[PDB]
């Protein structure tokens, strides 16, 4: 079966550096995405149709349009921005109230682990809420999409769950 | 303004034929189209997929 | 505002499959679409009378 | 053969009017026309497809998206509007220099001609400087969409000069 | 026999795409197909006009 | 409007050489039609489709598939076949109960009457009970495939009645 | 007899659209058409499956 | 990679019954099949496109039509049929001439162990000539659709078999 991913969050969490870090070596050469990118991505042999959706403010309302047919949602945020880590949680909670959705498993990539300045996952869970998810297969990794580290357990993992389903 | 450029981007991936329903579902949450229409819009689309 | 009835008219047309030549170089003259996309458009179109 | 015609003019000239007094009655149930109106009509057993196309300030700059393969130009003018005559020249003139137009013929309607107010075909004509216009196959007829008289008359001409080509 | 010719005429035509809507209504006849199979078929050909 | 047209009646009628004698000259090179045959045809500048059904026995149970959105039918009678113009009867007055033929005009060709057999057609109108039509709209005419002589007329008058309606 | 109703399974199938290729090839086999018919059938409905 | 399986055998062997028992519990409502039956059978974790052929004599001769494209045969013999087990063997040799089904593997199931009349695997494998099988991968299992016995095994030798190719 051939699965479809989007990976969100919002601007600035390093969303379009992991798709192409993904099905591809690396080069960051990236400009704030006003639309989005699509690519394939081959892992263990398998197929996967992923959506990197632009995050800045005035586009992120736009994001519902695409969830139909969603296998899992690749979830990105930045571990250095304490500011908006709140935000980054109602985007969250409202997605997850979307009905086509509610089949579709999560995955959180807490960014910029190679950055001293960055929050632990487990004070990253705690803030979004994922300790209290209920009906919900999730799990939390950390990742460093320029230094290429963490992204490949990440998908391990991900791969793994819907492998099952 | 910068959902200016956004349309401009949809569209242009809609008029190439690429991923046109999804493509369609923006385009026309977008411009705010109503419902009637939308709904028209969105089945004609539908039927487009058996092909 | 009087554009965007205009824009929303003419994409409406397109969308449901009318006149879609016509309709296609109004819409990337409204939206003032760049010349290497309008061209793209404007082609795939052509490629589509054939039929 | 098909030929295609444009009803240009500005708004208020009565255009909409025009179009559904041809080919059918007449009722000027009319609104408007933010947008554009396309119906066929049949003469002298003959086939058009005629385009009505609004003309508020806004949306006259989207007239030339037109243009191709167009045979004849129906223009019409309010007969009673002198404050507004200049500007029904400049659209005019514009329009005329574009190359897809070229070889197309044009029927000027000095319309509204019912109203005791309307001015003269000769008027109109020096007016718009039709008398200058070369290598143009042109003619000018006073119309009354309303009360439905002069079309027949110009439908003729149009129909017969162009027959020639 | 005479009935066999004009079936493969009819299931020719029908499946190098011209006028399929109303060789889909002999087809259908000529075989006796049962009434829920035909209404099922005969639908698929009217969402297939839209285009 | 483009009408469609159907040509109906017995095998043997001359309904295939009518077809190709209407839009282009006259070749009768013509074999029984074992199932059907469809042809452009444009008369008075106009534009028809037009269907020619094959008529032999165990094939006339499916002329009802081709009934819906039928402007007009031609139904054609062999004028020299006294044996079954009962039959030809038999077959119209099977295919007038149809609801899909409600608003089409019936036109019937008189046809052969190049052979001096060939019966007048107050015998045949009388023989088929034409004159016993209520709520149907129609007209005999006598013609020649072969000869090309009477279907101008019969034309005329089909495209006059159907412009009117 | 027992074909009739093989022929009339297999075109229902076809007709709605499901693995049209596989059933063209039962088709044209069962009605016997000739090889100039049947290779024109068996190539529109490849040039289907790039789509 | 997603294989597609034929099964096949003549009429009554099991055919039907064999394809439902594999992805889904088991319910024989079963009926001669005058055509074909196609369902997605999942195993380990793998994804197949199985076809199940009726195998009565009339519409056997249009097996062929199918092979293109197939990776595996599942061919279903019933045990106690003594006297039908030499055509089994005609179907069987017709199908490996056939230039389409070369790569194919070929996995036999002597369906019906469980009536104390079946046949022995041996006698069968012999019968049909399968001793004598060159440039083929091969294997006969015994079974009975109805108690759900011996499936698990058989397939676990051909999704290993394919899975090495
Ligand atoms: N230190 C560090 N910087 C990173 C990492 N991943 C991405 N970045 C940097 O973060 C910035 C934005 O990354 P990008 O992938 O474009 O972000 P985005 O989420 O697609 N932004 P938008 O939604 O606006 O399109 C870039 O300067 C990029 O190099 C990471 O793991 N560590
Ligand atoms: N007395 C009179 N009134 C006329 C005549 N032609 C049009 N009108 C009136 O003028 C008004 C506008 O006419 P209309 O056909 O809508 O104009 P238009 O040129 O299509 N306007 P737009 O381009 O905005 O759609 C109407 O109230 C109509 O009745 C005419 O010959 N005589
Ligand atoms: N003398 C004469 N022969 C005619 C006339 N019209 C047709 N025929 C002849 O009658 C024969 C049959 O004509 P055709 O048009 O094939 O008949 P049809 O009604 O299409 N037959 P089917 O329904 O079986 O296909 C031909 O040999 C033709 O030349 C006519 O007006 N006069
Ligand atoms: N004792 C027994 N009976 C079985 C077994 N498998 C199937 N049967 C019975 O054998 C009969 C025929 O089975 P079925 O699956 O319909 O056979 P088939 O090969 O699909 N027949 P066809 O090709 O005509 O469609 C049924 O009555 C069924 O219950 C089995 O393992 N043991
Ligand atoms: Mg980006
Ligand atoms: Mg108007
Ligand atoms: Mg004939
Ligand atoms: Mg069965």
């Amino acid at each position: 079966r051939e699965m479809r991913i989007l990976i969100l969050g919002l601007d600035g969490a390093g969303k379009t550096t992991i798709l192409y870090r993904l099905q591809v070596g690396e080069v960051v050469t990236t400009i704030p995405t006003i639309g989005f990118n699509v690519e394939t991505v081959t892992y263990k042999n398998l197929k996967f149709q992923v959506w990197d959706l632009g995050g800045q403010t005035s586009i992120r309302p736009y994001w519902r349009c695409y969830y139909s047919n969603t296998d899992a949602v690749i979830y990105v945020v930045d571990s250095c921005d304490r500011d908006r880590i709140g935000i980054s949680k109602s985007e969250l909670v409202a997605m997850l109230e979307e009905e086509e959705l509610r089949k579709a498993i999560l995955v959180v990539f807490a960014n910029k682990q190679d950055m001293e300045q960055a929050m632990t996952p487990s004070e990253m869970a705690n803030a979004l809420g994922l300790p209290a998810l209920k009906d919900r297969k999730w799990q939390i990794f950390k990742t460093s999409a320029t230094k290429g580290t963490g992204l490949d357990e990440a998908m391990e993992w991900l791969v793994e769950t819907l492998k099952s389903r | 303004p910068t959902e200016f450029e956004y349309l401009r981007k949809v569209l242009f991936e809609y008029m190439m034929g690429r991923e046109t329903k999804t493509m369609a579902k923006v385009i026309t949450t977008v411009l705010k189209f109503p419902d009637d229409q939308t709904q028209k819009i969105l089945e004609r689309e539908d039927a487009r997929l058996m092909f």
